């Protein structure tokens, strides 16, 4: 398996990785029909979304995607800084395919 | 209970994330790393402010002795604080550490080694004009239950980290003798004492985080998400 | 997708967002059959609630509820502040659709 | 819906408030067989359940009943302190219905 | 409903009650095959375990097994003192039944 | 059962422990499809994961996958150190079948 995320973002088509080395500035969460999603900034301007589940997921990112709101959330109550992020970037706002932090 | 007057109020504390050394913006801030040294901080004094340089912030052992000593540096404020603190393994007596070698012996403070974090605050007091308003304010993000049984860590831990020079007759002597850095008894000596000085400080930084973190805990139904 | 929390909440019929700015003053979670709600207040006596999951619930939404529920709780126990507010006001009291938090 | 533990409590037979105001003083987890269930006690004396789930509760209760488990023990953790209690007399200990916290 | 960890750990053959009042000193987890668990250790030499789900387990018990790992990982965490354990001991290391914390 | 994590970690082929002492330096997370893992790393320049789920991973397996992912991550925020680590060097990274903190 990959040993870092620029390696693993690299496997997939339609990524890029973003340098934050920065904590979230504002976290929004939803519970309406059809927009249960997670959606994040930081100070700098970027904002990006956890996707709504839907048929670009396959059963086993069911999960994940459950498991990266969790850690969002907390490492925003933490203002824990966020090193990289890797992002598809064929949606708006640029959704999250994986996150590293390091200290 | 060790005591501290400051003129840095209350929502300050709050947003740094304690009362910090001279030149350290957040708690946790690593970026921005700062020096540590018990010596230097024990000898350096300050004008607006109470001991606070070299990696320490000082306290005192009683309000009114907090209150005297505000009373001299903070002389023109119409309102300043003497926040109440409870002791723990941070906290070093800067009389027993240093010994005989400790620069101002009479005033018998207490020093915390990377400033004091907010959740170690009790409460505080606010002073009007010099006097102290009698009322105690309370934190109510102080920790109970943790603090409730710590105390100041004993001079034996604090020995190697006295940051006294490495030709000061202090490291060939008891007690300093036994605990002297690296090339201490060459830089060496003093880049040693601010190596091991950090590692105290990050060990006991992590041992905040596991308290404050921990409340943003939130547990998952495995089998339901399984 | 939405980018801002009012942005999201401009999507559905019967919505309101109401900026708190402030934390929480109240926090009652209830496990009485058929009332398995949990209700927040704030000082300026506005009260708000997260619904009994229902029929007006599809089936994407179920997981969302359960997780907001965790998210007022987390907020509530270390007085974390709420920016806005993203209510549906045909219910009494507001149910809530989504929330943010800043800084 | 109900707009506070009093409105709530009232719609149920055998329940009865308890003003609390104090932190819990014990907290008791138990994973035998047939005794999955959570005690807390008062330092005035009183004691509480939270139930082995059975046939009085209904599916949506399941749920609940989870949850209010994971409430009492962050609770006590972080020493908050209990406003009122909503609970089934008829039970001995007294049975949690809905809790109540301010500030 | 028995209403102290004495008066439940009582109700069961081959337990036994500990007086621990101290916190964990290790904490040792696991997910390899058949060995999915968790070992805690006092100062005082004791160690105890929770055990692998097994056929000596009823289905209520599922879950609880998983709620108990959750309360061990985070009083470790947050060095919170156990008062007392209610544990099987014909079983090596003894395991756990009912924990007890008090402040 | 085992009473330590060299004797578990003994009982399986393709083992080895590592004695780390040290916080985790660096926290990796992906729910990207078939890469939904997380990597871990120390400032001693091991790297080590926690492996996708697929079939090496037997049925109980699964539960503890999940829970050693939420532990890795409290872990790093919390930056505990971490003793010892029980992994199978038959991957790369070597993967995580057990974790020992003290202190
Ligand atoms: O998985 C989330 C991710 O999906 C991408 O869509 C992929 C899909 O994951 C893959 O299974 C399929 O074979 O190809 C799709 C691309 O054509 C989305 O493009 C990306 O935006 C995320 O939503
Ligand atoms: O989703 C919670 C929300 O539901 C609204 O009702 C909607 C429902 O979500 C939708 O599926 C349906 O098509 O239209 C309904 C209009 O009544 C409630 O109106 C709102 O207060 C919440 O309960
Ligand atoms: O819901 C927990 C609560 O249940 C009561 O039992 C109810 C039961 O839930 C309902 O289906 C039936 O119609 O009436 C019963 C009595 O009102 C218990 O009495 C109470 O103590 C709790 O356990
Ligand atoms: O519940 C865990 C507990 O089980 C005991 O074994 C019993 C079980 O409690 C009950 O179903 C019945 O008496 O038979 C089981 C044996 O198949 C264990 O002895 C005890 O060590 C715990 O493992
Ligand atoms: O369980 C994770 C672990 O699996 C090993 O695979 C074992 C497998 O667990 C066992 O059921 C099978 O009978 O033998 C395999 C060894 O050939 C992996 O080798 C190891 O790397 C982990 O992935």
């Amino acid at each position: 398996a990959p040993q870092t995320i620029t390696e693993l973002c690299s496997e997939y088509r339609n990524t890029q990785i973003y340098t934050i080395n920065d904590k979230i500035l504002s976290y929004t969460e939803s519970m309406a029909g059809k927009r249960e999603m997670v959606i994040i900034t930081f100070k700098s301007g970027e904002t990006f979304q956890v996707e709504v589940p839907g048929s670009q997921h396959i059963d086993s990112q069911k999960k994940a995607i459950e498991r990266m709101k969790d850690t969002l959330r907390i490492t925003y109550l933490t203002e824990t800084k966020i090193d990289k992020l890797c992002v598809w970037n064929n949606k708006t706002p640029n959704s999250i395919a994986a996150i590293s932090m390091k200290n | 209970r060790l005591y501290r007057a400051d003129s840095r109020p209350p929502d300050e504390i709050k947003r740094s994330g304690g009362l910090m050394p001279r030149g350290h913006n957040e708690y946790f801030d690593r970026g921005t790393q700062m020096n540590i040294n018990l010596y230097d901080h024990a000898r350096g004094t300050q004008t607006g402010f109470v001991r606070y340089d070299d990696g320490y912030v000082s306290t005192k052992l009683s309000l009114r002795s907090a209150h005297l000593a505000g009373q001299s540096i903070l002389s023109g404020y119409s309102t300043y604080y003497i926040y109440v603190i409870a002791t723990a393994p941070n906290m070093f007596n800067v009389n027993d550490v240093l010994g005989v070698y400790s620069p101002h012996p009479y005033e018998q403070e207490v020093s915390a080694l990377g400033g004091i974090p907010y959740s170690q605050i009790y409460g505080w007091y606010r002073v009007n004009f010099g006097v102290i308003d009698e009322r105690l304010h309370r934190n109510r993000e102080y920790r109970d239950r943790y603090y409730r049984n710590l105390n100041i860590a004993p001079a034996e831990d604090g020995y190697r980290l006295a940051g006294f020079p490495p030709d000061h007759q202090a490291w060939r002597e008891e007690p300093w003798i036994h605990h002297a850095p690296q090339g201490c008894g060459g830089d060496t000596c003093n880049e040693e004492t601010q190596n091991l000085s950090t590692i105290y400080l990050r060990e006991y930084q992590s041992k905040v985080k596991r308290q404050i973190f921990s409340d943003y805990q939130s547990e998952v139904d495995i089998y339901n998400r399984i």
